[PDB]
């Protein structure tokens, strides 16, 4: 509890250590405002784009030509606003759905990292996952995926089945180890002495099919009961 | 400076190294660029370290420790 | 079959107009420089097909490295991984597929893949390798090792299959695996519908591109689309103001080109979320998913590259 | 019943905090096996 406690206190630091130090990694949260401005920035140009008129402002055609010489350049005008404002709004709603989908998304993000964890590698966060934490944003949300990732990895001694008797038998959850003039039992993803008893062996088989396998002696769990 | 040709078409104003170094801004038809530290240096990108994990039979490696990292999403 | 890239494409402004015709880019710059805009969408959308190259393919922590010799203790891969015999190393199914699938452009051009084919053949081939030696956890940064006998036990313990059933009879479910692999190829080589949602795609951006090479005699009201017959037969004064309607037309025609473009690429995006999310499940573990890699209770799948796609053997 | 079956020992009582002392009696003993 207390290590591992400390640890996630280091990864606080590392938190708060990488993100003084990336201010700008969320361009994938701000680019998209950029993009509406953007768009918004195209709108503005095109309310100077002619699109084929003589200008491309209402009140100086207006001003210079009186109406019975413009009224049909004023109604293109019209037109011409207008199909770039269907336009405009169609990549609008394309965006729209991009965020559509991406809200889904994170909602899902909640559910399966904030309201519970994934199972799913590699959607809550890079890797086996942990637990996630949301924070706000000024158009989005930031999830602090604390996810797991292994270390350190040394070798050690196991084996495929034990032909205890003649009979074959495989390990139930861990495997054999041995540190120096001792052997145990640990478990499979991870190193820790355990209970040996006949908890970590089943029977299934014999041992004449892999020629040349040792030996081996499991004592019953009662003989130093019954003695 | 040095004129390479690439896959891509031609990379002028890049002193073209054939060292491997990973990926920075990718240049094109699968060649990166770094800064040599000066000038500008492209090569074919640096696919990364071979990592010929050892197939076991009877023997494994624990990992002993790990990292509860955080990223952002 | 999920379509992940899709060619990146581009078109030129001038180079789409007439090439280097002066009327040409005073009338365009007077209408204005909405083109800028439209390729810097375009721009957008390779680069988003390269972001899907990038985190569909290449998750991993490292290029994990096969050995040439696909010998695991008794095991035989070189049907699944590739061999280095031929000049690229790609695995026999990838290339029978890229052959299976058959394959400058005045005034548009397709940027080249960043990822080339040799290129996203390694990263398949690393993750397989992945995949197989060091088993589910390479993508959570190392590819620890563990032995593969093991590795199946625990696979049969996930569908709640015991260990003598293996290690006596590793043999009958490899050799249906195996057999079933070969059923597959000689499906792929003899039918050419079975990877329809790989080329289609290319057929869609074909006939997109046809779209916008159809569009490029559609008149809109005049008489000739030609820019050069107006220029030539009609006088510089009213030749103008015609080109000067052509691009207006043209220019609708691009902007509805793209947005198809778009939506297109909208669709290759959530197809490509779904590539990556199928590389993570799929690929890193028997994944719980049952109708999300194939129907069933899923164990695992292989990817394959594709012209602009890819395809798990699930 | 917390008993040897549905229990595990894994390191010393140290590492718990402000632990308490308590009699936890092995299945074994009633059926002196």
């Amino acid at each position: 509890q207390k290590l591992i406690a400390n640890q996630f206190n280091s990864a606080i630091g590392k938190i708060q250590d990488s993100l003084s130090s990336t201010a700008s990694a969320l361009g994938k949260l701000q680019d998209v405002v950029n993009h509406n401005a953007q768009a918004l920035n195209t709108l503005v140009k095109q309310l100077s784009s002619k699109f084929g008129a003589i200008s491309s402002v209402l009140n100086d055609i207006f001003s210079r030509l009186d109406p019975p010489e413009a009224e049909v350049q004023i109604d293109r005008l019209i037109t011409g606003r207008l199909q770039s404002l269907q336009t405009y709004v169609t990549q609008q709603l394309i965006r729209a759905a991009e965020i559509r989908a991406s809200a889904n998304l994170a909602a899902t993000k909640m559910s399966e990292c904030v309201l519970g964890q994934s199972k799913r590698v590699d959607f809550c966060g890079k890797g086996y996952h942990l637990m996630s934490f949301p924070q706000s944003a000024p158009h989005g949300v930031v999830f602090l995926h604390v996810t797991y990732v292994p270390a350190q990895e040394k070798n050690f001694t196991t084996a495929p089945a034990i032909c205890h008797d003649g009979k074959a038998h495989f390990p139930r959850e861990g495997v054999f180890v041995s540190n120096g003039t001792h052997w145990f039992v640990t478990q499979r993803n991870f190193y820790e002495p355990q209970i040996i008893t006949t908890d970590n062996t089943f029977v299934s088989g014999n041992c004449d099919v892999v020629i040349g396998i040792v030996n081996n002696t499991v004592y019953d769990p009662l003989q130093p009961e019954l003695d | 400076s040095n004129v390479f040709q690439t896959r891509a078409g031609c990379l002028i104003g890049a002193e073209y190294v054939n060292n491997s170094y990973e990926c920075d801004i990718p240049i094109g038809a699968g060649i990166c660029a770094s800064y040599q530290t000066q000038s500008i240096i492209a090569y074919t990108m640096s696919l990364g370290a071979e990592n010929s994990v050892a197939y076991s039979n009877n023997s494994i490696a624990i990992p002993t420790n790990f990292t509860i990292s955080v990223t952002t999403e | 079959i999920l379509p992940v890239s899709m060619t990146k494409t581009s078109v030129d402004c001038t180079m789409y107009i007439c090439g280097d015709s002066t009327e040409c880019s005073n009338l365009l710059l007077q209408y204005g420089s909405f083109c800028t805009q439209l390729k810097r969408a375009l721009t957008g959308i390779a680069v988003e097909q390269d972001k899907n190259t990038q985190e569909v393919f290449a998750q991993v922590k490292q290029i994990y490295k096969t050995p040439p010799i696909k010998y695991f203790g008794g095991f035989n891969f070189s049907q699944i991984l590739p061999d280095p015999s031929k000049p690229s190393k790609r695995s026999f199914i990838e290339d029978l597929l890229f052959n299976k699938v058959t394959l400058k452009f005045k005034g548009l051009t397709v940027l080249p893949p960043l990822l080339t084919d040799e290129m996203i053949a390694q990263y398949t081939s690393a993750l397989l390798a992945g995949t197989i030696t060091s088993g589910w956890t390479f993508g959570a940064g190392a590819a620890l090792q563990i032995p593969f006998a093991m590795q199946m036990a625990y696979r049969f313990n996930g569908i709640g299959v015991t260990q003598n059933v293996l290690y006596e009879n590793q043999k009958l479910i490899a050799n249906q695996f195996n057999s079933a692999i070969g059923k597959i190829q000689d499906s792929l080589s003899s039918t050419a519908s079975a990877l329809g949602k790989l080329q289609d795609v290319v057929n869609h951006n074909a006939q997109a591109l046809n779209t916008l090479v159809k569009q490029l005699s559609s008149k809109f009201g005049a008489i000739s689309s030609v820019l050069n017959d107006i220029f030539s037969r009609l006088d510089p004064p009213e030749a103008e103001v015609q080109i000067d309607r052509l691009i207006t037309g043209r220019l609708q025609s691009l902007q509805t080109y793209v947005t198809q473009q778009l939506i297109r690429a909208a669709e290759i995006r959530a197809s490509a979320n779904l590539a990556a999310t199928k590389m993570s499940e799929c690929v890193l573990g028997q994944s719980k998913r049952v109708d999300f890699c194939g129907k069933g209770y899923h164990l695992m799948s292989f990817p394959q590259s594709a012209p602009h796609g890819v395809v798990f053997l699930h």
